[PDB]
């Protein structure tokens, strides 16, 4: 039993984005479906929600620009976001309620609608190395990038003990910055090659960093 | 409308302690219309308890619901550091049903020291015309810091920032980043780079340092 969601992204204020959520081992049109989003400091905000018989309800906050359909055919759940704002801007999680049954037990995984007027600048990554205790840091710059997120892995993903991946801060630019860091053996830095990968959807970008000991 | 108030705001409190959350309604919902869930840092919201007190499917019994009316409890015994996470109540009186603020709950733990790391610029950056320099404060708790930063032993100012990420899901600590920005021409003008880090989990503070080249 999943829901997955597509359909993220940036958008200028005023434009439409339609966000789908495709359900797998329950029915859509049998069952209460909403869409939930969470923005920066704004916890969860329930927008939507769809009766099994289609009737569907909304928050005041998007009333009158948001719509929510289905696709019984195709068994997905879809938001249409019109006239968007930048209080719009967040993670949209589709759900499955059942209400007095049961709580809202499935959800997806989340989709990231950000809205805004200014420019997509990619990332630059530059590494961090020791100029060189028996522990080592090494990590990733990730410099002058909008909008948020980017996505940053060690070595593929595979390595994950020891990563700290700092809040970005927004510079007088306008633009984003961040590190990520990881601590290894140093007895470890002569026997591999640690890489760092810096995802940024909003670019299409996807950089792969060496960090050798200088 | 319905609105549902959490309470408290935030809670800290160590292992193997019962946190106790709080969510009342503007007006009475009923056990029925009422249910708990947890996020963790970066996930999806999770189902634990719906109609007040019903356990969903998995949720082992450290976690507990309670309450009538309008005024509704969740327990969480047993704390552990993974337990850190934002708890949220949920009406489903109307439609759509609301959430509540949200409590955060914090896992406390004892004061650790950083572990501190200086970094200078990369060749590439610097080609480019801008040095920037990083000391990181790995695994400290708790979160208060000062970092000063030193170049040819004088001190800076207004050309640093800073990010601390939030406690960490296994061992509750923090750690924290300080960039120092220079343009190349003023880089090339000094040679020792210095950062010094006070906190209460060090006997005295910690400086490392770097010469440029």
């Amino acid at each position: 039993v999943q829901l997955v969601e597509s359909g993220g992204g940036l958008i200028q204020p005023g434009g439409s984005l339609r966000l789908s959520c495709a359900a797998s081992g329950i029915t859509v049109s049998s069952n209460y479906m909403s869409w939930v989003r969470q923005a920066p400091g704004k916890g969860l905000e329930w927008v939507s929600v769809m009766y099994a018989g289609g009737s569907t309800f909304y928050a005041d906050s998007v009333k009158g620009r948001f719509t929510i359909s289905r696709d019984d055919s195709k068994n997905t759940l879809f938001l249409q976001m019109n006239s968007l704002r930048a209080e719009d801007t967040a993670i949209y999680y589709c759900a499955r309620d059942l209400y007095s049954s049961g709580g809202t037990d499935i959800w997806g995984q989340g989709t990231m609608v950000t809205v805004s007027s200014a420019s997509t600048k990619g990332p630059s990554v530059f590494p961090l190395a020791p100029s060189s205790g028996g522990t080592a840091a090494l990590g990733c710059l990730v410099k002058d990038y909008f909008p948020e997120p980017v996505t940053v892995s060690w070595n593929s993903g595979a390595l994950t003990s020891g990563v700290h991946t700092f809040p970005a801060v927004l510079q007088s630019s306008g633009l984003y910055s961040l590190s990520s860091v990881v601590t290894v053996p140093s007895s470890s830095l002569g026997t591999q090659t640690y890489i760092c990968n810096v995802n940024h959807k909003p670019s299409n970008t996807k950089v792969d960093k060496r960090v050798e000991p200088k | 409308e319905i609105v549902l108030t959490q309470s408290p705001g935030t809670l800290s409190l160590s292992p193997g302690e019962r946190a106790t959350l709080s969510c009342r309604a503007s007006q009475s919902i009923g056990s029925s219309y009422l249910a708990w869930y947890q996020q963790k840092p970066g996930l999806a919201p999770r189902l634990l308890i719906y109609g007040a007190s019903r356990r969903a499917t998995g949720i082992p019994d450290k976690f507990s619901g309670s309450g009538s009316g309008a005024d509704f409890t969740l327990t969480i015994s047993r704390l552990e550091p993974e337990d850190f996470a934002v708890y949220y109540c949920q009406q489903y009186g109307s439609s759509p049903g609301t959430f509540g603020q949200g409590t955060k709950v914090e896992i406390k733990r004892t004061v650790a020291a950083p572990s501190v790391f200086i970094f200078p610029p990369s060749d590439e950056q610097l080609k480019s015309g801008t040095a920037s320099v990083v000391c990181l404060l790995n695994n400290f708790y708790p979160r208060e810091a000062k970092v000063q930063w030193k170049v040819d032993n004088a001190l800076q100012s207004g050309n640093s920032q800073e990010s601390v990420t939030e406690q960490d899901s296994k061992d509750s600590t923090y750690s924290l980043s300080s960039t120092l920005t220079l343009s190349k021409a003023d880089y090339e003008k000094h040679k020792v780079y210095a950062c010094e880090v006070t906190h209460q989990g060090l006997s005295s503070p910690v400086t490392k340092s770097f010469n440029r080249g």
